[PDB]
This record gives C-alpha cells, sequence and structure tokens, in this order.
C-alpha cells in the first residue's frame, strides 16, 4: 500500500544521499591528443571495441579520475557536447612535428566552441629533447611554414634555462607564444590556458595538474563569491 | 539537396596562374563560412583557406601567403580562389568545404570519411 | 569506369526528380485554408521531480501511462511513479557516458546504452543485468524493443542493427547511411521503421527483409529527432537549422515547413499529440513551441527550465506531457 | 560632580525615527529579492537572509521607545518595555555574530579550495544559525530579574541593582559578543588579503576594506563606552572629570550601533 | 572500393524509381479526415474538467 511505497522511496534517498557526498569531492579531467604525440607515455606515467578508458590517481589525498577515448570515427561534433561539465582538458602537442598547423587548427576549434567555452585548458608540448636535437642538427628549418619566424626575437625579460642554447630558447618562445596568440585573441575572460614544456623522463606532471586545478577552483570560488 | 560543384584546374608551367571556381546550390549561401581543402598524391588532406560569411575574416596557411587570394560572391552564390606563382610543390586536388551549421563560430571536421558537405574536387598539375 | 556510373546516377536522380515534381498538383496550404484554428493554448506545471545530480539525457513513458524511467549521467538510472512523485527504483551504472534509455512494452526489462558501445538490459521482475550486448563500432545513440526478445539500435558508426536477445547474435543489420544516425521510431504496424542521420537524410527501413523502401532529403543541415504520424503515412523531422518539416510516404515527397525568423537555434525534439492536430518541439533557446500541424502556425509555448531542453514524452491516452533538461529536473505539463 | 545630557531626549527621537524610515523599506526590497529575482542557492544566501530577517525584526522594535522619548510617560506597564530592550539587544547581537559567520566563510573558501569541501554544506549552514538563534535568545532571560518600575522604566536605576545584577550581564556580552568576534574577523581578512597578493585584483582588495571598517567603525566605540559605563555606575573611580566624560559620551554613541541597520543592505548587498 | 561504391549507389537508385505514387491533393484530404474523425478524443486540445484529471 502506500506506506510500503513511501519507506522504499526514503531508503532510496538516504542512498542517493550518500553517494552524492563522494560524487561531489572527485575531479574529473578530459585527455586529448593525436596519435604521434606521447599521450600513452604521459598516462603511463601515474602511480594509484571497447570504447573508452579510465584511469584513476591520487595526489595529496585528492582524487582525480581522467578520461580517454578508444574506438570511434574521425568525426567528434556530437560526442564532444558529453564534457562540458569537467573540471579541464589536457591537450598534448608533439612539438617536434610539420603538423603543427594541424594542432593549431584543433586548439582553435576547441576554444571557441559554444558547449565548451567555459572549460579551461592545460597545453602539453612534449618531446623537448627531439627538438633540441633537430635544432642544433641544421639540416631543417622553421621559416618553411612560418615565414614570419624570421622577423622573431626572444624578448629581453626571458628566463631561460641555465645551459641551454639561444636558438633552443628562440625555437621554444615562438612555438609557446603561437598557442598563446589564439588563447588570448577570442578569449572570454572566464577560462585561461597554462603551458609547460615535457618530455617523456618527467616526474612533475600530476603536481603541476595539482597546482592548476587549485588555481582553477580558487578562480571559480572567487567569481561566485564576487569579488573578480 | 546539398550540392556544390568545382571548375578550373588543369596543368601549368612553373610560375603560372590559375583561377578556381565553385558554384552551390540547396541551402542560404550567405549564412555559412566556406572554406578550400586540398589533397597531395601520397598524403592526407591539408586545410588551404578560410573566409568567413561577409568577407570581412580571411585566413591562409602559412605556406600560402603572398600568392593565394580568396573571394565570395554572395548573389551568384559563388566562391573563387586566385592561385599566383605556382610552384611544383602544388600539385594535388582540390576540394570546397562549408561549415555545418549557420551562425557558428568553431568549423567542421577534416576527415577522410564521408563529409556531406564537400565536393568532388579538380585536379592542379604544376610541371614541365 | 568511375565516370559512367557517376553519369548514371545524375541520369536517375533528374528521372527520380522530374517523376516527382509530376504529381504535385496543390498544396497542403491551399487546402486547409477554410478551417477554424486551435486559438491560443495555456498548460501549467503540475509536478517537479527531483534527485539527478546532472544532466539528463533520455526517457521514455511505460504504457499504463502512470510510470517513468529516466537517465542522467552521474550513472544512474531512476524510474518514478508521476502520480504520487514517489521513487520506484534507482540503478547504478557501470560507465557513466550513458546517451539512450527505452523501456518494454510488457513492463519487465529496462535498456540503455552509451560511449562504451554496449547495449545494456537490465530485469526489473525477479535488479541485475540480464544481458550485455556488443558488436557495434562506435557509441550508441538510440534503442526501442519490439517484444521481449528482439530489439533495434541505432549506432555513431553509420550502421542500424536487430538483435535477438536470448541468443545474444545480431541477427540483422541495415546499411546505406553515410553519417551518424541520431533516432529512430516505430511504425504502429511495426513493421517498417524510419531512421535519420547526419548526413541530412532519412530512410525507411523493411524489417523482416534487411532492404531500404525509400529515401527523404530536403533539410539543410543534421537531423537530430523524428517521430511519425498517428495514421502512419506521414513523419515529422527536426533539424540543426531550425526548421521541422513533415514529409509523406505515399507521395513520396515533403508536405509542409514549420520554421519562424526569430527562431536561429537548433532543435532537439519533436512529438505528436493523440489526434495529430498540435506538434511539439523542444528548442536550445531554453524552452518548447507548440504549433499547429494542419496550417504551419505556432499555437503556444512552455518555458520554465532554466538550461537546454533534451527530451519530451507524450503519453499513450494524451493526458500529459514530460520535458527533461539539462538543469537535472523533469517537469510535467498539462 | 555634575552633568547636563537631557538632549538626549532630543537626540534620540531626532535619528531614531530617522532609521524607521530607512531601514523599513531597504530590508523589505532586499527580502524581496531573496524572494524571487535571483534563484540561485548557496551559504551565502543563507546567512544573508537570517541577517535580513534579524534586521527587520530589530527596525519594528523602534517606535515604542520612540513614543516613550518623545512623550516622556509609559502607560502600558513593565512587560511591554521589558520586552522590547530584550529584543533590541538580542538583534543587534545576532547581527555580529551572523557578520562574523560570512566572513569565515569567505576565508574557508578562499584559502583552502580542497580541505573545505567536507565543512561548507548548507545543512551545516542551518545548523549553525540555528544555533546563533538558541545562544542569542537564551541570554536575555535574565533581564526578566529586574524591576524597572522607577512612569519610567530602564532609567535611573537605584545603586543596588547596578552593583550586584547589571555589571555581570555586562561582562558577559562584552567577553562573549565582542572581542572574539573581533579576533576572529580581523585575522581571516589579513589571512585572505595576504594570500592574494604573491606573485585585475583592484576590485578584490577594496571590498574586504570595506566591510573591515564599517565592521569596526560601528561596533568598537559603543562597547568600549559601555565597559567604562558600568565602571563609573558601580563606582569604582572617583574622578569626576572622567565621571562627566563617560556620561555625557555614552549618549552620543549608541547612535552609530542603531545606525548600522540600514548599513548591511547597501553595502553587502549592491556589489 | 569506387567502383564497387557507384555500382551499389546505381543499383539502389534503380531499385528506387519503380514505384507508384499518388497526388498530394489525395494525401491532404486523407490527414483532414484522420485529424478531424477524432477531434475528441484528444485531451491535450480539448481539455477535460478537474474532476477526470489524475494529476489535478
Ligand atoms: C551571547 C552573548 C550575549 C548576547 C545576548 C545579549 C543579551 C542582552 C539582553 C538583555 C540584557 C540587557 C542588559 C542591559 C545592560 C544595560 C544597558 C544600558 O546601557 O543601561 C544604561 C541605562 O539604560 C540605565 O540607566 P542609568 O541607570 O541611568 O545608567
Ligand atoms: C524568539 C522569536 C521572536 C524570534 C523569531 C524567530 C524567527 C524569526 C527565526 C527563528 C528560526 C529562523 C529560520 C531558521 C532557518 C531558516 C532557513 C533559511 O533558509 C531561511 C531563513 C529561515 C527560515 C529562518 C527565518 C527566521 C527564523 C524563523
Ligand atoms: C570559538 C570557536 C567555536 C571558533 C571556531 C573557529 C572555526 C571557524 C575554526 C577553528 C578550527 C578551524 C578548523 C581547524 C581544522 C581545520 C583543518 C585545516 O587543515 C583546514 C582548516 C580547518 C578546516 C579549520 C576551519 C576553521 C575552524 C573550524
Ligand atoms: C564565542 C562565540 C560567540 C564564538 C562564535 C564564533 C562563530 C561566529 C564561528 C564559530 C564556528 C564557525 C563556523 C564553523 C564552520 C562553518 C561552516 C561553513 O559552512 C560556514 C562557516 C561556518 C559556519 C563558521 C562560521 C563562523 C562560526 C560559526
Ligand atoms: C555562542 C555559540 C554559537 C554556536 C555556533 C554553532 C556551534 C555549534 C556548531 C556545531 C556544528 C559545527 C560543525 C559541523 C559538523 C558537521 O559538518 O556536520
Amino acid at each position: 500500500e502506500d506506506k510500503a511505497a513511501v519507506e522504499r522511496s526514503k531508503m532510496i534517498e538516504k542512498q542517493l544521499q550518500k553517494d552524492k557526498q563522494v560524487y561531489r569531492r572527485t575531479l574529473r579531467l578530459l585527455l586529448l591528443g593525436a596519435d604521434n604525440s606521447g599521450k600513452s607515455t604521459i598516462v603511463k606515467q601515474m602511480r594509484i571495441t571497447s570504447g573508452i578508458f579510465e584511469t584513476k590517481f591520487q595526489v595529496d589525498k585528492v582524487n582525480f579520475h581522467m578520461f580517454d577515448v578508444g574506438a570511434q570515427r574521425d568525426e567528434r561534433r556530437k560526442w564532444i557536447q558529453c564534457f562540458n561539465d569537467v573540471t579541464a582538458i589536457i591537450f598534448v602537442v608533439d612539438s617536434s612535428d610539420n603538423r603543427l598547423q594541424e594542432a593549431l587548427n584543433d586548439f582553435k576549434s576547441i576554444w571557441n566552441n559554444r558547449w565548451l567555452r567555459t572549460i579551461s585548458v592545460i597545453l602539453f608540448l612534449n618531446k623537448q629533447d627531439l627538438l633540441a636535437e633537430k635544432v642544433l642538427a641544421g639540416k631543417s628549418k622553421i621559416e618553411d611554414y612560418f615565414p614570419e619566424f624570421a622577423r622573431y626575437t626572444t624578448p629581453e625579460d626571458a628566463t631561460p634555462e641555465p645551459g641551454e642554447d639561444p636558438r633552443v630558447t628562440r625555437a621554444k618562445y615562438f612555438i609557446r607564444k603561437e598557442f598563446v596568440d589564439i588563447s588570448t585573441a577570442s578569449g572570454d575572460g572566464r577560462h585561461i590556458c597554462y603551458p609547460h614544456f615535457t618530455c617523456s623522463v618527467d616526474t612533475e606532471n600530476a603536481r603541476r595538474i595539482f597546482n592548476d586545478c587549485k588555481d582553477i577552483i580558487l578562480q571559480m570560488n572567487l567569481r561566485e563569491y564576487n569579488l573578480v | 539537396q546539398v550540392q556544390l560543384q568545382e571548375s578550373g584546374g588543369g596543368l601549368v608551367q612553373p610560375g603560372g596562374s590559375l583561377r578556381l571556381s565553385c558554384a552551390a546550390s540547396g541551402f542560404t549561401f550567405s549564412n555559412y563560412k566556406m572554406n578550400w581543402v586540398r589533397q597531395a598524391p601520397g598524403k592526407g588532406l591539408e586545410w588551404v583557406s578560410d573566409i568567413s560569411q561577409s568577407g570581412a575574416s580571411i585566413s591562409y596557411t602559412g605556406s600560402v601567403k603572398g600568392r593565394f587570394t580568396i573571394s565570395r560572391d554572395n548573389a551568384k552564390n559563388t566562391l573563387y580562389l586566385q592561385m599566383n606563382s605556382l610552384k611544383p610543390e602544388d600539385t594535388a586536388v582540390y576540394y570546397c568545404a562549408r561549415c555545418p551549421a549557420p551562425f557558428t563560430r568553431d568549423c567542421f571536421d577534416v576527415t577522410s570519411t564521408t563529409y556531406a558537405y564537400r565536393g568532388q574536387g579538380t585536379q592542379v598539375t604544376v610541371s614541365s | 569506369e568511375l565516370d559512367q556510373l557517376r553519369q548514371e546516377a545524375e541520369q536517375l536522380k533528374n528521372q527520380i526528380r522530374d517523376a516527382r515534381k509530376a504529381c504535385a498538383d496543390a498544396t497542403l496550404s491551399q487546402i486547409t485554408n477554410n478551417i477554424d484554428p486551435v486559438g491560443r493554448i495555456q498548460m501549467r506545471t503540475r509536478r517537479t521531480l527531483r534527485g539527478h545530480l546532472a544532466k539528463i539525457y533520455a526517457m521514455h513513458w511505460g504504457t499504463d501511462s502512470r510510470l517513468l524511467v529516466s537517465a542522467s549521467q552521474d550513472g544512474k538510472l531512476i524510474i518514478w511513479d508521476s502520480y504520487t512523485t514517489n521513487k520506484v527504483h534507482a540503478i547504478p551504472l557501470r560507465s557513466s557516458w550513458v546517451m539512450t534509455c527505452a523501456y518494454a512494452p510488457s513492463g519487465n526489462y529496462v535498456a540503455c546504452g552509451g560511449l562504451d558501445n554496449i547495449c545494456s538490459i537490465y530485469n526489473l521482475k525477479t535488479v541485475r543485468v540480464s544481458r550485455e550486448l556488443a558488436g557495434h563500432t562506435g557509441y550508441l545513440s538510440c534503442c526501442r524493443f519490439l517484444d521481449d526478445n528482439q530489439i533495434v539500435t541505432s549506432s555513431g558508426d553509420t550502421t542500424c542493427a536487430l538483435w535477438d536477445i536470448e541468443t545474444g547474435q545480431q541477427t540483422t543489420t541495415f546499411t546505406g547511411h553515410t553519417g551518424d544516425v541520431m533516432s529512430l521510431s516505430l511504425a504502429p504496424d511495426t513493421r517498417l521503421f524510419v531512421s535519420g542521420a547526419c548526413d541530412a537524410s532519412a530512410k525507411l527501413w523493411d524489417v523482416r527483409e534487411g532492404m531500404c523502401r525509400q529515401t527523404f532529403t530536403g533539410h539543410e543541415s543534421d537531423i537530430n529527432a523524428i517521430c511519425f504520424f498517428p495514421n502512419g503515412n506521414a513523419f515529422a523531422t527536426g533539424s540543426d537549422d531550425a526548421t521541422c518539416r513533415l514529409f509523406d510516404l505515399r507521395a513520396d515527397q515533403e508536405l509542409m515547413t514549420y520554421s519562424h525568423d526569430n527562431i536561429i537555434c537548433g532543435i532537439t525534439s519533436v512529438s505528436f499529440s493523440k489526434s495529430g492536430r498540435l506538434l511539439l518541439a523542444g528548442y536550445d533557446d531554453f524552452n518548447c513551441n507548440v504549433w499547429d500541424a494542419l496550417k504551419a502556425d505556432r499555437a503556444g509555448v512552455l518555458a520554465g527550465h532554466d538550461n537546454r531542453v533534451s527530451c519530451l514524452g507524450v503519453t499513450d491516452d494524451g493526458m500529459a506531457v514530460a520535458t527533461g533538461s539539462w538543469d537535472s529536473f523533469l517537469k510535467i505539463w498539462n | 560632580c555634575f552633568y547636563n545630557d537631557s538632549f538626549k531626549y532630543t537626540l534620540y527621537g531626532c535619528m531614531f525615527s530617522m532609521v524607521f524610515v530607512l531601514g523599513l523599506i531597504s530590508n523589505c526590497v532586499a527580502i524581496y529579492i531573496f524572494a524571487c529575482v535571483l534563484k540561485v542557492r548557496n551559504e551565502t544566501t543563507t546567512y544573508m537572509i537570517n541577517l535580513a530577517m534579524s534586521d527587520l525584526l530589530f527596525v519594528f522594535t523602534l517606535p515604542f521607545r520612540i513614543f516613550y522619548f518623545t512623550t516622556r510617560n509609559w502607560p502600558f506597564g513593565d512587560l511591554l518595555c521589558k520586552i522590547s530592550v530584550m529584543l533590541f539587544y538580542t538583534n543587534m547581537y545576532g547581527s555580529i555574530l551572523f557578520l562574523t559567520c560570512i566572513s569565515v566563510d569567505r576565508f574557508l573558501a578562499i584559502v583552502y579550495p580542497f580541505k573545505s569541501k567536507t565543512l561548507r554544506t548548507k545543512r551545516n549552514a542551518k545548523i549553525v544559525c540555528t544555533g546563533v538563534w538558541l545562544t542569542v535568545i537564551g541570554g536575555s532571560a535574565p533581564a526578566v530579574f529586574v524591576q524597572s518600575t522607577h512612569r519610567a522604566c530602564f532609567e535611573n536605576f537605584p545603586e543596588a541593582t547596578w552593583k550586584t545584577y547589571l555589571s555581570r550581564i555586562v561582562i558577559f556580552i562584552e567577553i562573549v559578543g565582542f572581542f572574539i568576534p573581533l579576533i576572529l574577523n580581523v585575522t581571516c581578512s589579513s589571512m585572505v588579503l595576504k594570500t592574494l597578493t604573491k606573485p585585475n585584483k583592484t576590485k578584490v582588495l577594496k571590498m574586504i576594506f570595506v566591510h573591515l571598517i564599517i565592521f569596526c567603525f560601528c561596533f568598537v566605540p559603543y562597547n568600549i563606552n559601555l565597559i567604562l559605563y558600568s565602571l563609573v555606575r558601580t563606582q569604582t573611580f572617583v574622578n569626576c572629570s572622567v565621571v562627566a566624560a563617560v556620561r555625557t559620551m555614552y549618549p552620543i554613541t549608541l547612535c552609530i550601533a542603531v545606525s548600522n541597520c540600514c548599513f548591511d543592505p547597501i553595502v553587502y548587498y549592491f556589489t | 572500393a569506387s567502383i564497387a561504391q557507384a555500382r551499389k549507389l546505381v543499383e539502389q537508385l534503380k531499385m528506387e524509381a519503380n514505384i507508384d505514387r499518388i497526388k498530394v491533393s489525395k494525401a491532404a484530404a486523407d490527414l483532414m479526415a484522420y485529424c478531424e474523425a477524432h477531434a475528441k478524443e484528444d485531451p491535450l486540445l480539448t481539455p477535460v474538467p478537474a474532476s477526470e484529471n489524475p494529476f489535478r
């Protein structure tokens, strides 16, 4: 009768409250990259016809779930809409290979989407050692794809790594400014890009993700308390 | 029925010039963005140039700036590309594309698979 | 060799177009010009159902016109009683990226699917996972029951499939599209069905044979929703060009277009009333519009959601409408 | 020595009534918003609605004192004015406690973003507000052990009442309701200010200064004057210059405290 | 791979162009007749009183 129905409903509500308490405390991240990038190497540096994969890790008693896409097709203008409320998007780029225009076009399309215009992006420019070797070899040029590189000078306010050659610093800074220009050009004032230089032997990426997510949550708090 | 038809193409000497045209039917031509794409023998599909809805904004790749120009005609529903100073590294098949939805800022999927709003393409050869 | 076949396709298409134009002598608008309109239509919210944690993607009424099933991306299926707003069931899913759900016509099973490319089937009257169906190579976007042992699914790999459940084997495959299939609908006699895709066309399929009967075109962009007329001889579609259209099966061409000059957003859901005189559509503005089907006039508006409307439904007796959106709430209108 | 502070009988009347026409509008307007123009729910909304309701209840109890001070007579019995003064003080202290709650919430929100999701939820806000109401109206009960029938009530008490009864209430309310909130508020605002200056930020520093300055300016002088007044009435020192200064300065304050009830709905709101 | 696709498309087009069609006026008349024969069973079009509304 009615009493049994109300009792069952109340028990279900208790279980639902228990579920919500743990749902609200986990951070979800979406990982994106191309095949030539070292995305699997990055996901393999973390210690805790299938369509999607998940990886769980923990830093300073904080829980991260990171999602990767498996067996889909080229078109992605329909299933991307499922990721409008994740905390952040991690975008991996192979900076030694050229195919840079494809990466820039992908970043530009992700930045300006209507259902993804409040989500922040952590950018990983991978394979630094390969880029350094290619630059020092001298058998390839960058003015063959980006002519404006001929008229670029490293800013006097730069802070180069101790020991790097000036040429490697110049190439690094040009490549990073290429993505930062797109990030700042449209914009919203409601989301930010965080760039890093990475290789395949780094043990610092989890800490970088931790710090950037701390900043993202701080900015959201300041916006909800009407202070910025 | 969405339809796009390209014309022009052919064989030219190095340092020559060409003008490709495209005629579009079955949709409101003035509501969308337009794209020129190309494919080389033994490679994938590559983005070449971009134009917006009112003709105000233009965009090219680094390897064609200063040689190619893109233009639009809304009354006649036509798109044009003007290519100057051809090199042997331009021998390719060219396609015209338009974005999937109207009144939008982001763009389409440049995909080998059947993208429904692309044309058959025309062949351009640059050799002596 | 290829050019000859392309030419042959060209002449065949021209012949089809000429033969199709040879039959259009009048319009629907000129034949309904002398009937009394329906007027202005008010509807009111009766219930609000609370309990989900995130977006809602799907819903489906039961055949008794009392019980509901709904799916959200927190990873839950909830089965509701609508007269009393009680909760009858709550089912946790193994993957949280769900995109469709359905209710069995006998009331014994439910089904779901999503980005994992698997269709899962749950038994309610024993809640454990009865079975899993695997074999598609893209995300599952729709599914509908035929009886307690057959099911039809649509995928984002450009194919449709018909499955026998007890053996677990894909018993038929429907190919011919060129883009992601986004919606299905079953005919009232359950011997045909229509599908629509991201190539901007719709197709009519025979279940017992496995071949396409007819193709329909006329939209400009991707098609998101589809529904049959109660008679079984016509159907209506909605797209991303901010337009709805009504097609007829026997005359083999488009009959009518419902659009307005202040609407510049896509359409996510359509449905008919019990007599087929009203057409309800869910929009990306944030709300829903009610159209006159026989004269193409806008008759009413349903407002009151705070985010994108994702799904609609009308009971089998016509008493109420149910709408769900991305703000995590379900509303019932009467 | 001697004093002449009869002007208070006018100073209250010309001001209190003015407050009655400001707050009764402003608070109402604010509540009308909370009724439905915003449709957003979070902890700050709970604290603000509690604070606004407390301010409105404080506003409703002014006319009786206006009539008393304008006609110098009280033909209603001691119970009504006793209830009036209890309501007065209980609301004027609930306001302080709620402002402190808001400050601590901001500190926890924008200093510890990760280790506070288990402490910031609406249920906890409800618990804390209930506790504040209980602790603030559970302290005004002993005021029912007075005479207040000197007619006139709560004026010109005998020296026997002050020497044994009122001093302990004063010391309790000063110890609990002013000092710990001041320390908490100042330290939380200092840490929030120093955690956002590490290497636009011109709209995050003005708000904290405005809030802290209004709190201090509107509440410190009255409490200092009240403790000095209790000391001078208990007759622990007999330097009549200090006596005259304290007794003259008491009426001129207690007006900033009652003026505070119309500054909340303009500063914390409309930002 | 294009030869087989073109042949299949040609075969499908040949299959489609061999069906009988009717005129638009007859289809419109049938739609109107069905809508007008069932107008009294629609409660969203002609609302019922409160005593028979299960959602009252
Ligand atoms: C949780 C911490 C406590 C919060 C709640 C506070 C409870 C206070 C409520 C009622 C207690 C009333 C105490 C009144 C203290 C005296 C007020 C005052 O200023 O009186 C001076 C004056 O008129 C008396 O006239 P004289 O005898 O001529 O000075
Ligand atoms: C002693 C008497 C005279 C004091 C009056 C007590 C009244 C005004 C207090 C006591 C409990 C308070 C409520 C406590 C909780 C909430 C929930 C919050 O979301 C809205 C305000 C609301 C509803 C408060 C309204 C004001 C309230 C009802
Ligand atoms: C008089 C008493 C009741 C005043 C209480 C002051 C409250 C606001 C203070 C004192 C104790 C404090 C807590 C002590 C412990 C922790 C854990 C620390 O890692 C983060 C801060 C946090 C979560 C503090 C939050 C604020 C806190 C609760
Ligand atoms: C001596 C007495 C009066 C001191 C009272 C100090 C009060 C103001 C302190 C002590 C405990 C503190 C609370 C501790 C925990 C939380 C829960 C959080 O969700 C909102 C802030 C809130 C509610 C703090 C607000 C300020 C608070 C209530
Ligand atoms: C003067 C006393 C004021 C009292 C203020 C509230 C003190 C009691 C608060 C108890 C709950 C505080 C901790 C919340 C625990 C929880 O997370 O449920």
